[PDB]
RNA sequence: ACUGCAGGGGAGACUGGAAUUCCUGGUGUAGCGGUGGAAUGCGCAGAUAUCAGGAGGAACACCGGUGGCGAAGGCGGGUCUCUGGGCAGUAACUGACGCUGAGGAGCGAAAGCGUGGGGAGCGAACAGGAUUAGAUACCCUGGUAGUCCACGCCGUAAACGGUGGGUACUAGGUGUGGGUUUCCUUCCUUGGGAUCCGUGCCGUAGCUAACGCAUUAAGUACCCCGCCUGGGGAGUACGGCC
């Protein structure tokens, strides 16, 4: 899933500086992204328990960036739910 | 009355008897005199020596109806397989080439329960 | 469009003349996607190593195509429905 | 001592059905690993090989 | 696809209803409908031979092609998927690109907008009408005539299927929704897949009324009965009908079939 | 993040051959089967055998190992579609975002349960034969549920390495699985040296009541979690939750 091409165009929109593949802005933007691509293969294929839970593991280490960056600037904070989602 | 004068002859041999059947290169039986049409009953039938009166019994009477030379088919995890084509020999048959055809599964259907004797 | 190469076993029954042409309207339903069609060589007869269908014969075609993944599931959908074809062994060639 | 990895770019290739005339045996069995050479990544790909060119009947399952 | 009611009342304590998920428009076509009235299980005598008929809701004929015979290699579209009062199954509404209308049995996985050919160059999907010379052997086939040209009269139920066996000359074997094995004629026409409201055998009808609306009289017992009336009937508590099982005319059970009809050199084997 | 790489890791659809069983037909005729020894049973209304054709279900010989993968339960006929994780190298990027985790939530062999399909082989229950003082058993001949599929429930195993997870350190010898990289290097040997990640055997310090463990610790230390407090009564009662 997500091919070398088609992570670029989700670095240029949330990633800071061009080259930027670390910050939390660009991670939260390339899980959601493996989330989003993941729920389909759930929709059909109902029974694949073992692809579910990398999905878990995907889930829980958004979370952990959401959290992050919610305590160094709370201002990145809401202009990165708001583009993406919460609840 | 028949007259063939090539055959094949199929020996299976399991744990508790053997049989000797005699046929024609399309798979049609002339004899088939087996350990207990020679008179045996229990388990002196799966002894090496009934196999080597069911193996006279059915080449003896292969050659009333003419059967000079046979093909050897063996079978079966039995005590009575080299003494039934030893025994094909000493009754007046050429015997040629010995093949084993022993049915073997690809694992397939399932066995019966192992024995607690 | 990725690469893949379609083994086809055709009846012994058809001669060398009525192959090229017969494939050509199954191959049609490739080009017409969008896809490509690059080697259609055809090895002739060949004594198959088991019975295949009451045959001991059979005519040896590989295909080599390169199209989308649901039109190569299309083209032996049909292969596998004319009476001409005994199997078919589609597999890709990269990684 | 392995061929496949002596000489390279020597594709095992299923259409290939006289390389693959050794690396079976008499009866039509695949060969042992110890019995070849082979590294355990080519003897994966000999035995795929073998298994698809049973079923384009290239091979046989079985003979005598 | 069906749906469940809960238990308010004593009535609907286990009872069950199609969900209704595939019938799209739910008014019939005007110019293929045709009346019915019905008859209380009476013939043209007007005495009772079929017991337990009547009451009823009122229904309305859908005109259903079982022929399919003289539109062949004219497409069709499907219109809609409706509902019919009359069969077990759906039906559905073809649009042929000549301007005719069309009802057919659905088969299973026939969504709106599909297309449907017919005749001896069709593709084998769902849908679609061949004689049994093309349609190759093991697939699943419904809507089968016995004679050529005559109409479909085997499996049209909801759900039921014949897997065609094999082709020998004149004639193809057919195995049927019983088991039997049936030989009939290569000429004739089958449509190609499954019928499809596969789920309607689960369906528990929840109340007494429920199956008067469906046409269903209630059916009492032979044993409750007097001797007069029932050859199990009498007895002065309750018995099991001192003799062996009859019919209320007095008929053993066992084999009803003719021993030498005219179409046992048609029948492999019985149903088991 | 980029670049390479290994694999029975998972799910869906179509599909391949050997064999077991039954059916139709040919040849054939008197036994087959079974055991420590036998009988019940099948057969003489044409069995077993043997050749040809067909129907159907389940399991996948050889490769296959001391080996690979997965958090564990587990996973191998082939191909296609979708998809999870790991290792190495570069050092491009973020800049402590890390570890553990009370309650909670998911997954969890087999047997079993619900509705609906399927049913070859095996086979709890059951029936007969045998053995026996008896034989509700072992053994034999039959055989239902179940084993299989779709969808749910259950939530237990000697679920085992009887050894919770993270990290650092503390002699080596010798096999093996996956990479990367200098030297006589293309004299091929895929041999040797170095290094990171697994998986085994043997072994010093050290520990242990002993057996034993030993760089994959049960050693030397730190952080978080569950648990134990004599054997029975008992993982039972009562109450509650499912
Ligand atoms: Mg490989
Ligand atoms: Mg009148
Ligand atoms: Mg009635
Ligand atoms: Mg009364
Ligand atoms: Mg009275
Ligand atoms: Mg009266
Ligand atoms: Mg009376
Ligand atoms: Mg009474
Ligand atoms: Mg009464
Ligand atoms: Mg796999
Ligand atoms: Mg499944
Ligand atoms: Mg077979
Ligand atoms: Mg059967
Ligand atoms: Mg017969
Ligand atoms: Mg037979
Ligand atoms: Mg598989
Ligand atoms: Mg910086
Ligand atoms: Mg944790
Ligand atoms: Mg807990
Ligand atoms: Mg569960
Ligand atoms: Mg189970
Ligand atoms: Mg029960
Ligand atoms: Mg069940
Ligand atoms: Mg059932
Ligand atoms: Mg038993
Ligand atoms: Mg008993
Ligand atoms: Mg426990
Ligand atoms: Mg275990
Ligand atoms: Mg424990
Ligand atoms: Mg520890
Ligand atoms: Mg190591
Ligand atoms: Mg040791
Ligand atoms: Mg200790
Ligand atoms: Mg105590
Ligand atoms: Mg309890
Ligand atoms: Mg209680
Ligand atoms: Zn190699």
């Amino acid at each position: 899933a997500l091919t070398a091409e088609q992570k670029k165009e989700i670095l240029r929109s949330y990633g800071l500086h061009e080259t930027d593949t670390g910050s939390p802005e660009a991670q939260i933007a390339l899980l959601t992204k493996r989330i989003a691509d993941l729920t389909e293969h759930l929709k059909v294929h109902k029974h694949d328990h073992h692809s579910r839970r990398g999905l878990l593991l995907l889930v829980g280490r958004r979370r952990r960036l959401i959290k992050y960056i919610s305590q160094i600037d709370v201002e990145r904070y809401r202009s990165l739910i708001e583009r993406l989602g919460l609840r | 009355k028949k007259n063939v004068p090539h055959g094949a002859a199929h020996i299976k041999s399991t744990f508790n008897n053997t049989i000797v059947t005699i046929t024609d290169p399309q798979g049609n039986v002339i004899a088939w005199a087996s350990s207990g049409h020679v008179g045996f009953k229990g388990s002196r039938k799966s002894t090496p020596f009934a196999a080597q009166l069911a193996a006279e019994n059915a080449a003896r009477k292969a050659q009333d109806h003419g059967v000079r030379k046979v093909d050897v088919f063996v079978k079966g995890p039995g005590s009575g397989r080299e003494t039934a084509i030893r025994s094909l020999q000493a009754a007046g048959l050429e015997v040629g080439a010995i093949s084993d055809v022993t049915p073997q599964p690809h694992n397939g259907v399932r066995p019966p329960k192992r024995r607690r004797v | 469009m990725r690469p893949y190469e379609i083994m086809v076993i055709l009846d012994p029954t058809l001669d060398e003349r009525t192959v090229a042409p017969s494939l050509e309207t199954f191959l049609n339903v490739v080009r017409k996607d969008g896809g490509k069609v690059e080697k259609v060589d055809i090895w002739g007869k060949r004594r198959l190593a088991y019975e295949i269908a009451k045959h001991a014969e059979g005519i040896y075609v590989v295909i080599d195509v390169k199209a989308a993944p649901a039109t190569v599931s299309e083209l032996d959908r049909q292969l596998s429905l004319n009476e001409s074809v005994l199997r078919t062994k589609v597999m890709r060639t990269d990684k | 001592k392995c061929v496949f990895c002596a000489k390279k770019d020597q594709a095992i290739d299923y259409k290939d059905t006289a390389l693959l005339r050794t690396y079976i045996s008499e009866r039509g069995k695949i060969r042992a690993r110890r019995v070849t050479g082979n590294c355990v990544q080519h003897q994966r790909d000999i035995a795929l090989a073998v298994k698809n060119a049973r079923e384009v009947a290239l091979l046989p399952f079985t003979s005598s | 696809a069906i749906r469940k009611y809960k238990p308010t009342t004593p009535g609907r304590r286990g009872a069950s209803v199609s969900d209704f998920a595939e019938i799209t428009r739910s008014t019939p076509e005007k110019s293929l409908v045709r009346p019915l009235h019905g008859r209380g299980g009476r013939n043209a005598h007007g005495r009772i031979t079929t017991r337990h008929k009547g009451g009823g809701h009122k229904r309305a004929y859908r005109m259903i092609d079982f022929r399919r015979n003289d539109k062949d290699g004219v497409n069709a579209k499907v219109a809609h998927i409706e509902y019919d009062p009359n069969r077990t199954a759906r039906i559905a509404l073809l649009h042929y690109l000549d301007g005719e209308k069309r009802y057919i049995i659905a088969p299973n996985g026939l969504s709106q907008g599909d297309v449907v050919e017919s005749g001896a160059n069709a593709d084998i999907k769902p849908g679609n009408n061949l004689p049994l010379r093309n349609i190759p052997a093991g697939t699943l086939i419904h809507a089968v005539e016995l004679r050529p040209g005559g109409g479909a009269k085997l499996a049209r139920s909801a759900g039921s299927s014949i897997q065609l066996l094999g082709k020998e000359a004149s004639y193809a074997s057919l195995r049927m929704p019983s088991g039997e094995i049936r030989r009939v004629d290569v000429r004739c026409r089958a449509t190609v897949g499954e019928v499809g409201n596969a789920e309607q055998a689960n369906i528990n009808w929840g109340k007494a009324g429920r199956m008067r609306w469906k046409g269903k009289r209630p059916s009492v017992r032979g044993v409750v009965m007097n001797p007069v009336d029932h050859p199990h009937g009498g007895g002065e508590g309750k018995t099991s009908g001192g003799r062996h099982p009859v019919s209320p005319w007095g008929k053993p059970e066992g084999r009803t079939r003719n021993a030498n009809k005219s179409s046992n050199k048609f029948i492999v084997r019985r149903r088991r």
